[PDB]
C-alpha cells in the first residue's frame, strides 16, 4: 500500500468494424506489435530490462489468440525475454482489469514498470469461440439459470422505465459526442494508425462509428436479441427469478448496443523511480481500484457497487469526479448507472463510447482509461472514475488523478 | 469387471439358451416368475451367464438373435428395489446398473451380429437391452410399444438409453423426441424415427427374418458385423460432438429450453438426462455409460423417483385393479347412452363415449345447439385426420353414433344417462323428470356436477339406487380424470357399471363418497383461494403465477380463476355461508372471498364475461390487467417465492388429508392419482397425500417436516395451515 | 506494508492421462469440491469478505473456457460480488495466481483471496487453445519456435547430464513422492474426489510409479526423438547453439513431467482478514520475482527468477531451508541443483511431478501448497518455490512458515 503507481502512456489503435473491416486482415499479435513499436517510438533511449511484465486482458484466448498472447507479443516484438508476458481473461472488464493488476503489482513494490492493456480481433476469434465451462455444463446452466447480457440489459430498461426512445436518444448522444472528439482531435496522439509490413496504411480511424445518425433510423432497427430470447428460451429463464415482472421490453438493437470490433491497447504503468530513471512523465496516477458485483441473470448491475467501493477507497464522493467513463455495452445500463449515481449528464462518457466506436472485448477496459487520461490533460481537470460492467455479474471500477 | 451381480457365496433362469447348426445363439427370454420379462434378480443372473456362455464359446457362433416367449419383449423393473434405496445405497445403485450395463456392452462387442426379435412392447429397460443389439426388428402387432419412459417416473434410462440413444441421433434429436418426456412409439413410427430397422407382419416371422439378416450381413459386411457405428474410427456423432463449431453455438440454450418446457418445477430427472447426455458426448462410449449410472445412482435414491414410482406401480395400478370398486357385482355391457347438454362439457362427454365405440343421443333444447355440440366432435376429427392419426374410415363412423336432437323422445332405448346442464338442483330433478321414463328400466342416471351433493339431486327420480354422479373435466376429449361420486341411497352395482364405463373410455375412476365439493373441486378451490388472498394481502399478481407454475401446477391460478368464473366461486362460498347459518352458527369467510367480490363489482368476473385478472382480445388472454396493481396495491407484501410455492402445495395437501379424515375418499391411492390427473396436483409429488409423506424441504423430511412446514405457514399466515390431529401424536 | 499470510492451501489428486479416474470429471468440478472443503474447514467464514477468485489455467477452451474461476464462483454459490479471473502464464500460472493474489492484499484494495490453478489435460489437451505462434508462421520462423522438450534434452548436453543422471533423478522423485504418501505428509492437503452421489473417485496420485527401478527406466525409448525429427526442431536449436553438434535426447515418460489431472487452490488475505474470520496464519508470502532466460531453451527462466526473489527479500540459499523447483524434466532440476549449489537433501523433498504430475495451471499452486506442509511438518522457516515456463519465463516465490 505504499508505492504509487503512475500511468506514463496509454495508446490503443483505431477500431476496425465486424463486417468487411480493415483489420480483419490484421493478427491480433500485429495489433499489439505496432502499440508496442509506438512505444519504442515516443522513448527511443528506454531500458526495456526494467520492463518485468505484460498484462493483457483477452476474453477469447484461442486460435490467434491463443498460447498467451502477451508472451507471444514480447518475443515477436524483440523486447527482452525477462519481460513476462500473462493473459488474463475477466469477460469485458479484462483490459481494465490488467491495469488494475499491473497497478497492484507496483503498489507491492515487487514490480517496478510494468506494460498492460488488452486486445480482441473479434472478425476473427468470435465471442463464444473458447467454449466455456458453463454453455458446456447443462447441470450448472440449469442452476446459475444463465441469461445472456442482452436479456439482462431490456430487463434493466424493463425494471426502470427507460424506453426504447430513451435508449435510442443515448445511442444518438454517443455518435454526436464521439463524432464532435474525431473532429476536435481529441484523438490524435493516442490512436495509433494500423499499418502493414511495408508501411501502407490500414485504418487510421474507429469505423464503427455512424456520425450521420438521425433518432429516426435508430427506431427503424429491429430488436435484436428478439430471437435469441424466443430459440433459447432466456426470457422466461429470466421472469422466473425476476418473478414480479410480467414482461421484458425488448429495446435494445445493433444501434444502442456496443459494437463488435477488433482492436488493442497498451498502458504504461510504473513507480515514481521508473520513470525517473528512464524519463518518463507520469501523465496520471492509479488514486484506487475496486472489484465487486451483484444480481446475476441482469449481470450488468455491477458496476454500482463497484463504483461506491472505490470512491470510499479512495475517500471520495461522486461530486470529487470531474469525468465520469462507463463502457457503453447497453444504453440502459448507462441510464441506469446515470440514474442510481445521479450522475451529471455533463461528465458521462464525454467523447461518446461503444455505440459509436465498439466494444473490442478485452481491449475495451484499458481504451476507455486512456481516453480518460487524455480528457482530463485536455480539459485540464484532476480526477476520473472508469468502470465496466462484466458478464456472470461483476463489475470493476478504477479512479486516476491528473498528474 | 464380472456380468454378475454377487462374486462371493440364489436366482432362477429366465433366459432358454439354443444354438443351431450354423453357429447363430437365440437367447430367448421367459421369465417364470410372471407374464412380462423384467429386470429383475433373475435377470440379471440369466444374461450373465449367457453373456459368459457367448465368450466361452465364441469359436462356434456366429451371430446372436434375443427374442421373448412373452406377449411382450421386455418391460420395467423390479420397482420394490428400487424405491426402497436409500441415499447411502447410492453406491450398490451404481455398481448394479454398471453391472447390467457390462453384460450388453459385452453382448454388443462379441465380434458378431446380435438381432433383436421384438415380438411385442419394449419400454425402458427393454429397448436398452434392442439398443445393445446391431439390428433390430419388431413384429408390427396391435398393442406394442417401443421407448424409454423413465423420466415418466423420475428416472433416466441407466441401461445404457441415454448413451446410445444420443450416440444413434446426437444430442439434440434424442433428449427432444426419446428422452425428455419419455415418449413411446408404435412399431411403425419407431421404425420411421431410426429406433427400429425393420418390421414384419406377425411374430412368427420374427426369429426367421433375425437369422436371415445375420446370414445376409455376415455375407455382405463381413468386416463390419457386430460393429455398432460409435465403435468405428470415424464416428461422426449426428448433430456433432459438443466440440463441433455448429452445436456448441446452440448449446447454451439447451438447458433454458428445458428450463421453459418445465416453467421451473422442480423435477430433477429431465435436468439429469440433459447432462448425461451432453457429459457422455464429450468421452468415450464407456466413460459416458459410466456418468450415466451417476445421474441414475442420483435420481434412484431421491425422493421425487420415489413420489412418482409410488404413484404409477403402487397407487394406479391398484386403482386400475378395482381397488375402489366393489366386490360381488359383474358386468352389465352399455348399448346406448344419452348425454343430456350440447355445451363444452356435454359436447366432449359425446366425444370420449364415441370414440370408445357407443351410440350416443345427444340432446339440448333446440336441434341448432345439439348440432354445434356434434360440431365440436367433428372439428376434433377434422384435426385428427389432418395429423394422420385417425382414418377416414373411422372418423366417419366415429360422427354417425352422434344423433344431435333436441326431442326427448329420441332417448328411447338409452341405458346410460349422463347429465351436463347448469349447475343448478331444481333444473337438475326437472331436466331428469322428463326423462326417467323415456329410457330404459335399467339405466343408470348420471350427473355431471360439480359441487351439489349427489344426495339431493337424488330425491328427483324414482329408481335412487341407479342414481350416481358423473365428474368430468373440460376438456374432456383430453382430461383423464372420472370422479364418481357415491350419493347415500346410491347402489352397489351402480359403481360398477359407472366405474367400467370410465375404463371403457380409456379414463381413470376415482370414487368419492357424497359431500359438498367431492374431493376435486373442494381441493382446487383451496388452491385458488389461497392465491386470492395472496393478491388481496398485496402480493404481485406476476409473483402469483410463477409460484403457481414453478409449484408444478399447470396453470397458474389466477388464470385458471378467470376460467372457473368468479360469480360462480361467489355462489358457492354463498351457499357454504347457508352450510353453516343454517345449522345454527358462525361462517369463516377465506380472505379470498373479499377479492371475488371486489372483482365481481370492478364487472371483471373472468373470461366469460370477457375481463378478469387478465384481459382478453380476440378470444384469447391478453397478459395481466394494468389496474390490477392499483386495486390491490401490488408490492406492498413481498414473502419469498418458496412462502407463496407452499402456501398453495400446503393448502391442498391440508385439504386432502381432511377429505380422507371425513371419509370423503377411502384411500391415498384415489387422493393421489386424483390429485394429479383431476385438479393437476404436480407430478413431482407423487399426489396431495404422498406431498405429505414423501415432503423434502430445508428443515428435513417426511410427515414431521410437513407438520414443522405447516407450523411455520400458520404462524405467519393464518390458522388454516396447522395440521389436523390425524398427522401428530 | 500490508502483509499476504496464506490461511489454506489444499489441491486434489492427480489423475493420469490414460485410464484416468478424474477423465469423467470436469475441470470446473476440481475446482467447486475444493471451495466445498475449505467451507468444510470454515462453515462460519464469511464469503462475502472474498473479493476475487484468481485461477491458473494454460488451456482455457471447452471445459475451461469462459472464465473458468467465474463459473467456479456462480456454480460453488459463492457471493456474485467474490470475483473471478482466469490467467495464463504457461507453466507458472499457478503461482502466478498466487503471487497476484499476495500482490493484491499488499496493494491494500483486496482483503481475501482464492487463488490457484485447474487443468485436466486428458480432456483439454495441451496446445487445444491454438496459438498466436503456431497460427502465425512469420513469427515463429523468427523466435525459433522449439519445443520444451527438445530444449531440456539441449540443457543436458551442455550440462554434460547423461541418461543415467536424469533417470537417477526420476528414480529420487519416485521414492520421495512414496514416502511422503506413505508418511502421511498428504494426508490433510489432498482433497478426495468424490462424484456427485459422494461415491470415490480417485484419492491418490495415480501417476506414481512407486515399484520404479533404475533397470525400468532404462528401458524406455527417448519420447522427442520423433518429436524432433517430424518438426526439424533439432536442426532450428542447433542453428541458434551453434557450438553444439548434436542434441543428446535423454528425456522419456519416465524422466518427464507426467500429464495429468488436478486442481489447487490457496486462500490468502490480510491480517486483519484472518483476525476478523477467525483464521490462522500458515505463513507468510515474504517476496515474489519474475524474469527469465533464452526461449529456445525455454528451460533456464528458473535460474535468474530465483536470484532475484532472493535479492528483493534481502537472501540467500543458504538462508533458505527447502527448495520446490517443477520437475517439468529433470535436466531442468539438475541445472538449476548446480547453478545454485542446492544441497541436495533440501530440493524437491516430497517428490514432484515426474512421479505425481504437471497439470499445468495448477501446479504452481500445488507445489506452493507442499511447501506450507513440508514447512510445518519439518518445523522449518523459508521456502522458495519456482517453475520453468514456456516462451523462456519464470516465477519464483519465498514463503515463511507463521
Ligand atoms: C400412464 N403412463 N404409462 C406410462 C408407461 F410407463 F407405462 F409408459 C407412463 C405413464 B404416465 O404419464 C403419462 C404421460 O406423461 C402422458 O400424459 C404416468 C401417470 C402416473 C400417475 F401415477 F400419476 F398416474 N405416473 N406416470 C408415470
Ligand atoms: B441386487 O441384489 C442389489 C440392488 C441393490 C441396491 F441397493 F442398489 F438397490 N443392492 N443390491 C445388492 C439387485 C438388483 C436388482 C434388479 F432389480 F434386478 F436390478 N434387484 N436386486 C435385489
Ligand atoms: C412432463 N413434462 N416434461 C417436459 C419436458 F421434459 F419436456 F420439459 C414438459 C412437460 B409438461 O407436461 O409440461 C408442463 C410441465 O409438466 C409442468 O411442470
Ligand atoms: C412395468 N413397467 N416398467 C416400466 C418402466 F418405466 F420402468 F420402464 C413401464 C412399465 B409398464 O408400462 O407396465
Ligand atoms: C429394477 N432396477 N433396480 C435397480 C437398482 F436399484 F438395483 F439399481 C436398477 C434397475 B433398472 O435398471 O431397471
Ligand atoms: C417441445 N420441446 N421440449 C423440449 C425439451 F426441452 F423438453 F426437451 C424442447 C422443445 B422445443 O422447443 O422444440
Amino acid at each position: 500500500m505504499s508505492e504509487e503507481a503512475f500511468i506514463y502512456e496509454a495508446i490503443r489503435t483505431p477500431r476496425g468494424k465486424q463486417k468487411n473491416g480493415s483489420l480483419h486482415e490484421v493478427k491480433p499479435l500485429s495489433l499489439v506489435v505496432g502499440l508496442i513499436d509506438e512505444l519504442r517510438k515516443r522513448h527511443p533511449d528506454l531500458d526495456e530490462n526494467l520492463i518485468s511484465d505484460v498484462i493483457l486482458g483477452c476474453v477469447s484466448p484461442v486460435g490467434d489468440q491463443g498460447g498467451d498472447i502477451a508472451r507471444a507479443a514480447v518475443l515477436a516484438s524483440g523486447m527482452p525475454v525477462t519481460s513476462g508476458g500473462v493473459q488474463l481473461n475477466r469477460f469485458c472488464a479484462s483490459g481494465l482489469e490488467a491495469v488494475n493488476t499491473a497497478a497492484q503489482k507496483v503498489r507491492s513494490g515487487w514490480d517496478d514498470l510494468v506494460l498492460a492493456g488488452g486486445v480482441e480481433s473479434m472478425s476473427r476469434v468470435p465471442m463464444g469461440s473458447d467454449g466455456g465451462a458453463m454453455g458446456l455444463d447443462p447441470a450448472t446452466n440449469y442452476d446459475v439459470m444463465f441469461v445472456p447480457q442482452s436479456i439482462g440489459a431490456d430487463l434493466i430498461a424493463t425494471i426502470e422505465g427507460f424506453s426504447r426512445e430513451d435508449v435510442d436518444a443515448y445511442a444518438l448522444r454517443s455518435q454526436q459526442k464521439a463524432a464532435e472528439a474525431w473532429s476536435g482531435g481529441y484523438f490524435a496522439k493516442s490512436v495509433v494508425p494500423v499499418r502493414d509490413q511495408n508501411g501502407l496504411l490500414i485504418l487510421d480511424h474507429d469505423e464503427h462509428m455512424r456520425p450521420d445518425t438521425t433518432k429516426e433510423g435508430l427506431a427503424k432497427l429491429k430488436p435484436a436479441f428478439e430471437g435469441l430470447a424466443a430459440l433459447g428460451g432466456f426470457d422466461d429463464v429470466a421472469l422466473q427469478k425476476y418473478h414480479w415482472v410480467e414482461k421484458i421490453n425488448h429495446v435494445h438493437t445493433g444501434g444502442n448496443s456496443s459494437g463488435i470490433v477488433d482492436g488493442a491497447a497498451l498502458v504504461m504503468i510504473g513507480s515514481a523511480a521508473a520513470g525517473k530513471l528512464q524519463g518518463l512523465t507520469p501523465r496520471a496516477r492509479i488514486v484506487a481500484t475496486a472489484t465487486s458485483g451483484a444480481d446475476p441473470v441482469i449481470m450488468l448491475t455491477g458496476p454500482t457497487p463497484a463504483t461506491r467501493k472505490v470512491l470510499d477507497r479512495a475517500g471520495l464522493t461522486v461530486d470529487d469526479i470531474d469525468l465520469f467513463e462507463l463502457n457503453e455495452a447497453f444504453a440502459s445500463v448507462v441510464l441506469k448507472f446515470q440514474k442510481d449515481l445521479n450522475i451529471p449528464d455533463e461528465k458521462l462518457n464525454v467523447n461518446g463510447g461503444a455505440i459509436a466506436m465498439g466494444h473490442p472485448l478485452g481491449a475495451t477496459g484499458a481504451m476507455i482509461l486512456g481516453t480518460m487520461v487524455d480528457e482530463l490533460e485536455r480539459r485540464n481537470a484532476r480526477r476520473a472514475l472508469i468502470t465496466l460492467c462484466i458478464g456472470g455479474g461483476m463489475g470493476v471500477a478504477t479512479i486516476i488523478e491528473r498528474v | 469387471s464380472s456380468h454378475h451381480h454377487h462374486h462371493h457365496s440364489m436366482p432362477d433362469n429366465t433366459i432358454q439358451w439354443d444354438k443351431d447348426a450354423d453357429g447363430i445363439v437365440t437367447l430367448t427370454m421367459d421369465d417364470p416368475s410372471g407374464s412380462t420379462n423384467v429386470m429383475n434378480e433373475a435377470y440379471i443372473e440369466s444374461m450373465g451367464k449367457a453373456v459368459d456362455r457367448l465368450v466361452a464359446e465364441k469359436d462356434s457362433i456366429t451371430g446372436v438373435v434375443v427374442a421373448s416367449a412373452k406377449k411382450t419383449f421386455f418391460a420395467g423393473g423390479d420397482v420394490k428395489t428400487m424405491i426402497q434405496a436409500r441415499p447411502e445405497d447410492a453406491g450398490d445403485v451404481f455398481n448394479t446398473v454398471e453391472t447390467i450395463k457390462r453384460q450388453l456392452r459385452t453382448l454388443e462387442t462379441l465380434g458378431k451380429p446380435v438381432v433383436a426379435a421384438i415380438n411385442g412392447a419394449a419400454l425402458g429397460g427393454g429397448l436398452e437391452i434392442a439398443l445393445a443389439c446391431h439390428h433390430r426388428i419388431a413384429a408390427d402387432v396391435k398393442g406394442s410399444q417401443l421407448g424409454l419412459p423413465e423420466v415418466t417416473l423420475g428416472l433416466l434410462p441407466g441401461g445404457g438409453g441415454v448413451t446410445r440413444t444420443v450416440r444413434m441421433f446426437g444430442i439434440q434429436n434424442a433428449f427432444v423426441s426419446v428422452l425428455a418426456q419419455g415418449t413411446r412409439f408404435k412399431p411403425a413410427k419407431a421404425k420411421e424415427i431410426g429406433l427400429v430397422d425393420e418390421l414384419v407382419a406377425t411374430v412368427e416371422e420374427l426369429v426367421p427374418a433375425a437369422k436371415a439378416w445375420i446370414k445376409e450381413e455376415l455375407k455382405a459386411n463381413p468386416d463390419g458385423a457386430g460393429v455398432q457405428p460409435w465403435d468405428k474410427k470415424g464416428y461422426k456423432m449426428p448433430g456433432g460432438t459438443p466440440s463441433s463449431p455448429g452445436l456448441a453455438a446452440i448449446l447454451p440454450s439447451f438447458p433454458s429450453n428445458l428450463r421453459k418446457q418445465l416453467k421451473g418445477a422442480p423435477m430433477p430427472a429431465p435436468r439429469a438426462i440433459l447432462a448425461a447426455a451432453v457429459e457422455g458426448a464429450q468421452v468415450d462410449f464407456d466413460t459416458a455409460s459410466r456418468i450415466e449410472s451417476r445421474y441414475f445412482a442420483s435420481l434412484v435414491t431421491g425422493q421425487v423417483a420415489k413420489n412418482m414410482m409410488q404413484a404409477f406401480f403402487f397407487d394406479l395400478q391398484a386403482i386400475n385393479a378395482g381397488g375402489s370398486r366393489p366386490e360381488g357385482i359383474g358386468k352389465t355391457p352399455i348399448k346406448r347412452i344419452g348425454v343430456l347438454g350440447a355445451g363444452m362439457m356435454g359436447a366432449g362427454i359425446a366425444y370420449v363415449s364415441a370414440k370408445a365405440g357407443y351410440e350416443v343421443v345427444l340432446k339440448d333444447v333446440s336441434l341448432e345447439a345439439a348440432a354445434k355440440g356434434k360440431g365440436y366432435s367433428e372439428k376434433l376429427e377434422a384435426k385428427a385426420l389432418e395429423r394422420g392419426r385417425t382414418t377416414q374410415e373411422r372418423s366417419d363412423a366415429l360422427l354417425a353414433r352422434i344423433t344431435p336432437t333436441a326431442d326427448a323422445a329420441d332417448f328411447k332405448g338409452v341405458d346410460f344417462v349422463i347429465e351436463a346442464v347448469f349447475e343448478n338442483q331444481e333444473l337438475k330433478h326437472k331436466v331428469f323428470g322428463e326423462i326417467e321414463d323415456i329410457v330404459e328400466p335399467n339405466a343408470i342416471l348420471g350427473s355431471n356436477t360439480s359441487t351439489l351433493p349427489i344426495t339431493g339431486l337424488a330425491t328427483g327420480v324414482k329408481r335412487q339406487e341407479d342414481f350416481i354422479g358423473i365428474h368430468f373435466f373440460s376438456p374432456v376429449d383430453k382430461m383423464p380424470l372420472v370422479e364418481i361420486i357415491k350419493g347415500e341411497k346410491t347402489s352397489d352395482e351402480a359403481l360398477a357399471r359407472v366405474f367400467d364405463y370410465t375404463l371403457a373410455i380409456g379414463k381413470t375412476p376415482i370414487v368419492v363418497n357424497d359431500s359438498r365439493g367431492f374431493f376435486t373441486s373442494r381441493v382446487i378451490g383451496t388452491f385458488v383461494n389461497e392465491a386470492l388472498a395472496m393478491l388481496g394481502e398485496g402480493v404481485e399478481p406476476a409473483s402469483i403465477e410463477q409460484a403457481g407454475s414453478q409449484a408444478g401446477y399447470p396453470a397458474p391460478p389466477l388464470q385458471l380463476s378467470d376460467e372457473l368464473n368468479l360469480e360462480l366461486m361467489h355462489k358457492i362460498a354463498v351457499a357454504t355461508r347457508k352450510g353453516v347459518e343454517d345449522a345454527g352458527g358462525t361462517y369463516q369467510p377465506h380472505p379470498a372471498e373479499a377479492v371475488v367480490e371486489k372483482m365481481i363489482e370492478l364487472g371483471r368476473s373472468g373470461r366469460l364475461k370477457g375481463a378478469g385478472f387478465y384481459e382478453y382480445a380476440d378470444g384469447k388472454r391478453s397478459g395481466l390487467w394494468p389496474g390490477l396493481r392499483e386495486t390491490f396495491k401490488s408490492g406492498s407484501s413481498q414473502p419469498p417465492l418458496q412462502d407463496m410455492i407452499d402456501r398453495m402445495l400446503f393448502a391442498e395437501a391440508l385439504e386432502t388429508q381432511k377429505c380422507l379424515d371425513e371419509g370423503v375418499l377411502t384411500s391415498t391411492a384415489d387422493a393421489n392419482i386424483g390429485s394429479i390427473m383431476g385438479i393437476g396436483f404436480p407430478p413431482w409429488t407423487g399426489g396431495s397425500a404422498q406431498f405429505i409423506v414423501g415432503y423434502s424441504g430445508p428443515a428435513g423430511t417426511g410427515k414431521a417436516a410437513f407438520v414443522a412446514r405447516a407450523r411455520e405457514l400458520a404462524a405467519a399466515y393464518g390458522d388454516r395451515f396447522l395440521p389436523p390431529e390425524s398427522l401428530l401424536s
